[PDB]
């Protein structure tokens, strides 16, 4: 609550094991982060008529997500005005209206309440609906993705994304209809500090060949060279300035996809185009393996191409969602195929995901004793190796495996603890990336 | 559909509870090329919570689920957990199922409609425990000597799994 | 918080989410409600005999209550002083003395520490134990009810009841030898705030056709100066029972007394329906007959407590008749309390999410349909759905709330009603009409 | 009393199975009509936590019970969840009952006395889950082919219930 | 090692159902006497968390154990429960056995090895409630048209007990 | 939160209710009682040979404790120093290394940094590796049991043992090799504050009567650091049955016992013990269970349980020491069954203010006891009373009151004082 937290060190690339446990950083977290930021809906895929709609978190609030008569999006908080109860139980589905079964309210797909039970008899028509919106979020979307956000002084969606829709434009929009999102989504508790998964996502190449050698062994292919983590850059790590992230393995996208072919065929029948909107250095992203997030808790593979919402549920557990993505004009065989793959290595039972779970609770729990929790987590790996880059925006570090993500992830999460409102960090864009200080480092790499 | 009579009803509970302690006991090769039929579809839909009304059909194995596999897919699944270096089960932890209600019916050509409950509890580390409950499909057809599975759809009772996995065979 | 809460909108009638989230609003109802109000016990009937007792709950606080030698009642918390082991794990039974069963310090009926292992070997005599009682609670009762209290500076019992005893002896006293519970209790826990279900059963006559729905397709509003509330659905009180018979037949042999001792505008109440509440965490419903209290287990979880109410003088079938109706509709099982459930619970865990939390419940539903009334006293408010007695429970919870103490509650007696300002409601209606 | 046969064991665990089976899947006036007898009681005593030493019979149908029905009442039961207006069971909950520890005895005019333990799993919307074990003494009659239970006495282990609700039948 | 028949499964599983119904009506003098053996070691060794490469033995009789009981050890365990003393048993708690998976197997001079599954569901006082999953190992000799063990292994699935105590039998 | 806390009323003897339920108190004993004293960690026969090693708790911390190749022991925290992840997961083994999982660091036997995988093309060798070593905790040694503490400012072990060392030389030497512990340990749950265990042991001979009814002459000792423990003389078995190894081990030793401590540690070396070490370990000499009672909240702890055994008893006398105690006090104990609600029950009745808003008696024997011309300490007469919970209560108070071991250390030659009847002896 300093106004400069010493909770993240940003010129020595560590963060206190505080983030990770303690209920007062937490609360801050939800806040100047949950309160403020745009955060994960899902995609107009997942309602894609009007009158469908979903049910989300946003962090620890329950939304009703709709896709109304013209064709806009409208989401509210999913609980009633009169005493409260939720209104809608249902994962998702169609309706021109939801009720509360407490006393039988009734809302409009925006979140209006149209009608109550006896308004005429026993309110009198004395009670002003127009005053008992369930409560309204701001829906914004790009790309068919759908993000919601409580805070009016909040930029707009398409300014949080910022430089990162340079990267996401290269897979989101790509070279044929797009990405969209295929759900039901898995659902699951997880005993773990929502950074955790995060950071994992975001920035964390170097667990891949210790944590997943059995898997990777199992898959064989490019990825499995990975494994062990031993004396052989393979590709590039990204970060930006509102906290988004990814790590890129060159020519691998498809490199979980044992069977597997369709995606593989989409990817080269469509990179031509990708060369021809976006140019070659994204011709080399849409072909390569991402593990990336958007801030804060969004995190995606591309190529295995599984996608993730981490709900906080305290600082000590999550409730994470798992969807696949498709591109909207694969063709069914191929969407199924894609998923299937995503789910055997990411979804519940992952070959993958599977062996992260422990990585994400212990680096938790420890932090339960109060010797053990006083400390610092080092993020220092490739510091210096990294800057602007004159093709790239952000800041790149060189070679899949750094820690690049989780400076720019982390640099963030401080920037926004310490804000007391969104004009406080607009107040610093220019200098955001003034911690990574090797300003010249392209400038050497590319002409060596 | 025709009831078994109750000796093979006798056989098809002797093969789950054969089944079940291969699983507890690890022997998941064994159990595999054993119990597990090579034309196999292992599937565990995802089933959404939806209204009454909502007059879409049921998942498909065209739709997401948790499990979706052929014989060489759970061979990958059962494969990974040999090695040395799944560092979650290393020490190992204790899984215990727990069967009822099986009730057999008659197929063709010999094969056999079998629905039964489980009950599974995990244990792991120190304090870790889990419980799951499931419902199972299966078409069995026999391998004197025993059975083997070539359907198999589980049917989990929890919308939100509490577990950090559900990487456990049923 | 601070002498004049925000939380309670007593104007407006809406309270803010946060008393049903929020530790700190909790911990100080437990000062300021719990600590300090009279709660309901039991029945006489419960614990009959001399010895008899029962283990309860003070809302967080376990108390044992004992019909002691010479016919009255005392209770007493049910802890040792000497290292605060749980002196007695019965729900009832008879007993002359508690025994704790760690080291085996024995307790009167009143909670006196009357002897201890091995007094003189071991303790030379030098233990004062009249310096060593588990900690005494105030007992009143009132028609046979038992109510306990913690604050010595609190009003009598009958006081506390005030003007609601008005309406309790029409049906507590009633036309007969009175109403009195039936145990053993059902309890059960519940993941919702204390609130949510007293609001409900003190003024909720809305949600009844809608929630219970299923079940059903098979009057006046009263608050008080203390909370106290009911409404009333005329000519009504078996109409949730199934079968007749016993309890039909009883009303009917006793109506015309209660006419005699009370008016004709109490017999009117005495054959309604009613779902009511004793300020703070007591619930009824009068005809069906479920009688309930909420005991609060922090801000987001209760343990609900369900007897039947009976008449004293009732026979033991009609007694029994009563019971399984009043079981088989609002016991754990029942056919309309199992719809209750979610509509508690939801209302509390939403505001888990912090923008869910901060926003305000609405309870304006017939506000200025309501005022004094010539022959009823308090509060009333006009037709049996609206809610005015949610309106009178948030304003005392209020009072209470921004009182230090019970003079500072006590000194707002002429001013409690003033939030109703339809003087003239009753008069302008009874006029007209 | 002398235990049945182990045939007849079988016939009366087949019939548990089929039980369990309608309760999991909705099908409640089937199991209402199908498989009980219209001489029903079923019984849910409530029990308290008495001394050793305390005398009081334990209770007996003329005292409190969170069920107490015959069979009219039981429908009235069933009925309510085909109102389509159970707001708790839209979506749908789930149950699931392993029953255990089966045990049949000859009693008089060709009728059984069968104990059983029963374990209940309940999951709804998106993360409750309440689980509730107890024991069950039935009075079983032939309904040929088959069997209707005229006697059903469940026996709680809790005396303090940990769900908002006992509505699922046993 | 031979499956046992379908017959003597069945006497096996009564047994079972038998002892279940002592243990859970405190006739644990009944129990003792009339299903256990003179000869009986009743053990419940302590498991560790090893690592897989640990090569060390796993437990032996000589070792640490939470019972390493023999008749008369037996027999002082149940006479306490009988003092009347036994405080934490006033009012007494309830438990329930949901045994599963028996599987029994012909050894030598007609001993059976016998293998099952238990889950302990414990409730006491007005909320406490706690649950254990083991494996039991036993051997067992036939008893005048019943059974008596006379080794009992009981393999715990958790390293840190979440109960009060394991003073039950199984 | 002054140094003056009306918590423990030491003139008087009795204790506020809140010092079993408030969560405040709870975070200042973590901070000056578990962060600052000396906690049992286990004995070398745990960990015998070089490289020998076993995972244990210190209070709510994790730590792995070692077997160097040079025959010391050292300790260190279970948590990598790259993102926390908990380093080792086994109880027990042989390990020349402990490595994270999550992304294969390796520590050494003293929990120094040694290998981090890539540490040249991709960390470019400029991780360093000597500022990253997993926590130290201090490790100290007395006849065999180990010790951990994590105040660099605190006394040697042998110094906070102080004066309570006469009475475990008796024990821990003893009249051969010496006691020993025998694993691996039982743990359990158990839902109560840590302080009711550790108050039954160390102090309460009044409750075995009554509560241990089923199944079926001494002095009270307490110190200046808080342990204490009652006798029970010439009872050294008494569940153990006469001719058996323990005994003859007893009878074979006890001459010794004698010639090396006197005939006033003779009498306590036949001796039934119930004994506390402060803050959290207790143990029966003569039954031979012993426990740490870890702390999990104020109201939950987990206790591990082992067998104390001489070193040099043959291995049928350990396997049966090992089963009497374990009958008797394991988590299936036919007396320690017993005490579980007893435990619970004193922590869980201060869920209710009203109930919590009191003080709890532990006056019995006060005036009785004080110094005494031959033990150390105070020393009260008679195995039934209270002066080993007045002792532990005094010494909990003033490591509360104090800031840091300096201010303990100050209040050294006044300790006793709160024992008035100076001339009871
Ligand atoms: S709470 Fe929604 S209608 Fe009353
Ligand atoms: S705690 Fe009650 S007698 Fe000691
Ligand atoms: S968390 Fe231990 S190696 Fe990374
Ligand atoms: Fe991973
Ligand atoms: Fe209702
Ligand atoms: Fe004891």
């Amino acid at each position: 609550m300093s106004g400069d937290t010493t909770l993240v060190d940003t010129v020595n690339a560590s963060q206190s094991r505080q983030v990770f446990w303690d209920r007062d950083v937490y609360d801050l977290e939800i806040e100047r982060i949950f309160s403020r930021a745009w955060l994960m809906l899902g995609h107009k895929s997942l309602l894609p008529k009007p009158g469908d709609f979903i049910t989300t978190y946003m962090a620890e609030d329950k939304i009703i997500l709709s896709h109304q008569s013209d064709g806009t999006f409208r989401a509210f908080i999913n609980s009633c005005t009169h005493r409260g109860n939720q209104i809608c139980h249902a994962d998702s589905g169609n309706a021109k209206a939801f009720v509360c079964n407490y006393h039988g309210w009734v809302y409009g797909q925006d979140g209006s309440l149209v009608d109550v039970p006896l308004e005429s008899r026993c309110y009198h028509n004395k009670l002003d609906k127009q005053e008992l919106a369930a409560k309204s979020v701001r829906v914004e979307t790009y790309k068919g993705f759908i993000f919601g956000c409580h805070d009016p002084e909040a930029p707009s969606l398409e300014d949080y994304l910022g430089e990162f829709r340079f990267y996401l434009d290269t897979i989101w929009e790509g070279g044929g209809a797009g990405l969209e999102l295929l759900g039901p989504p898995m659902k699951s508790l997880l005993h773990c500090n929502w950074k955790v998964p995060v950071e994992n996502f975001v920035g964390d190449g170097y667990h891949v060949g210790w944590t997943h050698a059995a898997a990777l062994g199992q898959i064989g292919g490019p990825l499995a060279g990975l494994a062990g983590n031993r004396a052989d850059d393979l590709g590039l790590q990204f970060t930006t300035r509102h906290g988004h992230g990814f790590g890129v393995i060159d020519n691998a996208a498809a490199a979980i996809h044992r069977k597997g072919d369709g995606w593989n065929k989409y990817l080269e029948d469509t990179r031509g185009e990708v060369r021809r909107k976006f140019g070659a250095d994204r011709e080399r992203l849409y072909v390569g393996h991402w593990n990336g997030a958007i801030f804060p808790n969004c995190s995606f593979l591309y190529g295995t191409n599984t996608f993730k919402i981490w709900h906080p549920r305290g600082p000590h557990e999550i409730e994470v969602w798992t969807y696949t993505m498709v591109p909207s004009d694969a063709d069914p065989a191929t969407k199924s195929a894609i998923q299937r793959e995503a789910t055997r290595t990411f979804g519940t039972a992952g070959t993958l995901e599977s062996d992260d779970g422990e990585n994400m609770s212990s680096a938790t729990y420890v932090n339960r004793g109060v010797i053990t929790r006083d400390g610092m987590m080092n993020s220092t790996m490739g510091v210096g190796y990294e800057g602007p880059h004159p093709v790239y925006p952000g800041i790149v570090g060189i070679s899949f495996i750094g820690e690049t993500s989780y400076r720019g992830f982390y640099r963030f999460w401080k920037e926004m603890i310490d804000a007391p409102d969104w004009a406080s960090v607009k107040a610093n864009d220019d200098n955001w990336d003034s911690v990574f200080t090797n300003r010249n480092f392209w400038n050497e790499k590319l002409n060596a | 559909q025709v009831p078994v009579t109750p000796d093979v009803h006798y056989a098809v509970e002797a093969h789950y509870r054969a089944e079940v302690r291969l699983l507890q006991t690890g022997q998941y090769r064994e159990w595999l090329h054993g119990m597990v039929a090579e034309d196999i579809h292992y599937w565990m839909p995802i089933y959404e919570q939806r209204f009454v009304r909502d007059r879409r059909p049921d998942p498909t194995p065209d739709d997401a689920a948790i499990y979706n596999d052929d014989f060489e897919e759970l061979k990958q699944r059962v494969e990974r957990l040999y090695s040395g270096q799944v560092w979650m089960e290393d020490p190992p932890s204790k899984i215990r199922y727990f069967v009822s209600n099986v009730e057999a019916f008659e197929a063709e050509n010999g094969e056999l409609d079998v629905l039964s409950n489980i009950l599974v509890y995990r244990n792991r580390r120190q304090t870790e425990v889990t419980v799951h409950t499931l419902g199972r499909e299966d078409k069995l057809r026999q391998d004197g000597n025993g059975f083997k599975v070539f359907r198999r759809k589980l049917i989990l009772d929890a919308r939100v799994t509490q577990d950090k996995n559900l990487y456990f065979f049923c």
